[PDB]
């Protein structure tokens, strides 16, 4: 039940900020910096202000679905 | 005009050249804990000339990222800043270290401190008065500080404080200092000419202030309830002794200073940081937690405030700890850390205003 929740190999900041308010997209940006922190994921932005993408991160983290 | 960005080289734990920025006319600076948030506030005061021992190191060299675990990155490190005005190209201001000592240049010609010092002058900031930076944990010291303090910032701004020496020199050729001041007609001239000098530098900036702070106070606190009133101790030589700051917070009653709630006292700081901007404008502030005290109601009106006036008036600068601030921001900035040696900071840049504000 558990084994199912598969993932993807990168994930898009602006996609998951799609349709969300200031406040909310504000705190998923806020989240992939303490997830960063964690290393729970890499971060690559190609220049100021384009889209952020996540990758795994050298440390496991719990909840990855509710975090995307 | 303004701060288009910050270039940072190898300063603390900026690993690498990085661009900061570009900001935005209201930014707001965020992140987790030990991120590297108070490290970039450092390097913002270093390129606009703090003095090495205001910045948490015993040595200049220990500026440079890694130094002080013995593991330098570099022989050098720097930080640039790129200011932007309507109708001129860029230009950048940059304290480079070379050498354990610090090198100032414009547009990438070495220039002496004066120099650098002059030049930032005629943009509106002032690396001696600093009036554009609050650090982390003092905004409500600027409402509270001593009267006697308060007088000596407008004698820097003024330049009247460049006066006090022949002011002191000649008060007493006209018998201060004695048992019973007798002076003649001309010594007490040069007197009352030296104290005419210094009144006038004073209060052709502190008469600015103190007829400007109310309504800003007003703007702040948004309703005409409020009152904040500057006053010098001494009317007729203000520069001798104190000014007093009292505020009436609106639908309250009086009460003095000290007996403010921190939020209140906040707001009172903030009111007079932009009452000596709008006497003497600097064109961006930056501003570290000024948010730790405010509720959101006082939350709401200062970011109003800094909407309403990063249009024309300034551009702000923030960090904040607070989403109920940061989120009224165009865009921000996030720190975060990367592993290593040392301590490791990075930046993103996150643009709001793609959002609605509402739902
Ligand atoms: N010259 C330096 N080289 C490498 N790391 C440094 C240097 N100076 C400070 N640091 C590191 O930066 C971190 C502190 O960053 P800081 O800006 O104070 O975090 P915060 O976001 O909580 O304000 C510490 O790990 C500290 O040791
Ligand atoms: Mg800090």
């Amino acid at each position: 039940r558990a084994l199912a929740k598969t993932g993807a190999e990168s994930i898009s900041l602006l996609e998951l900020c799609r349709n969300t308010n200031r406040k909310q997209a504000a705190a998923k940006f806020y989240s992939f910096l303490v997830l960063k922190k964690q290393q729970a994921i890499e971060l690559t932005q190609e220049e100021p202000y384009s889209d952020i993408i996540a990758t795994p991160g050298p440390r496991f983290h719990g909840s990855l679905e509710v975090l995307f | 005009g303004f701060l288009k960005l910050i270039e940072i080289e190898n300063f603390k734990s900026y690993k690498g050249r990085q661009i900061i920025g570009p900001f935005q006319r209201f930014t707001a600076i965020i992140g987790p804990n030990g991120s590297g948030k108070s490290n970039l506030m450092d390097a913002i005061s270093f390129v606009l000339g703090e003095k090495t021992s205001n910045l948490r190191v015993k040595t200049l060299r220990d500026l440079i990222h890694g130094a002080p675990v013995g593991k330098p990155a570099a022989n050098r490190a720097f930080v640039s800043m790129v200011y932007s005005e309507e109708g001129a190209e860029d230009r950048t201001f940059a304290r480079v270290i070379v050498g354990g000592s610090s090198e100032y240049k414009i547009n990438n010609k070495v220039v002496q401190l004066h120099e650098y010092s002059e030049e930032l002058e005629k943009l509106g900031i002032l690396i001696k008065a600093r009036n554009f930076l609050v650090f982390q944990g003092a905004v409500e010291s600027i409402a509270m500080k001593n009267p006697k303090e308060r007088t000596a910032l407008f004698e820097e701004i003024s330049r009247s404080g460049e006066l006090a020496q022949e002011y002191d020199k000649r008060k007493k050729e006209m018998g201060s200092g004695s048992l019973v001041p007798r002076g003649s007609g001309s010594a007490k001239q040069a007197f009352e000419q030296i104290k005419k000098e210094r009144f006038d530098r004073f209060n052709a900036c502190f008469e600015s202030v103190a007829t400007n702070i109310d309504e800003i106070y007003k703007a702040l606190s948004r309703n005409s309830s409020a009152q904040a009133f500057l006053g010098p101790e001494n009317p007729e030589e203000p520069y001798l002794d104190g000014i007093n700051y009292n505020c009436v917070a609106p639908g309250k009653r009086f009460r003095p200073m000290d007996n403010l709630s921190g939020g209140e006292k906040t707001v009172a700081a903030l009111a007079l940081l932009f009452a000596i901007h709008s006497y003497k404008p600097a064109p961006f502030f930056v501003l570290d937690q000024i948010d730790a005290a405010l509720d959101n109601t006082n939350i709401g009106k200062v970011a109003n405030y800094i909407k309403e006036q990063s249009t024309c008036n300034f551009q702000a600068i923030v960090i904040s700890l607070k989403e109920e601030f940061y989120t009224k921001a165009e865009s921000l900035i996030g720190v975060y850390p990367e592993q290593g040696d040392c301590v490791i900071s990075k930046v993103l840049t996150f643009d709001l205003t793609k959002y609605p504000d509402a739902n």
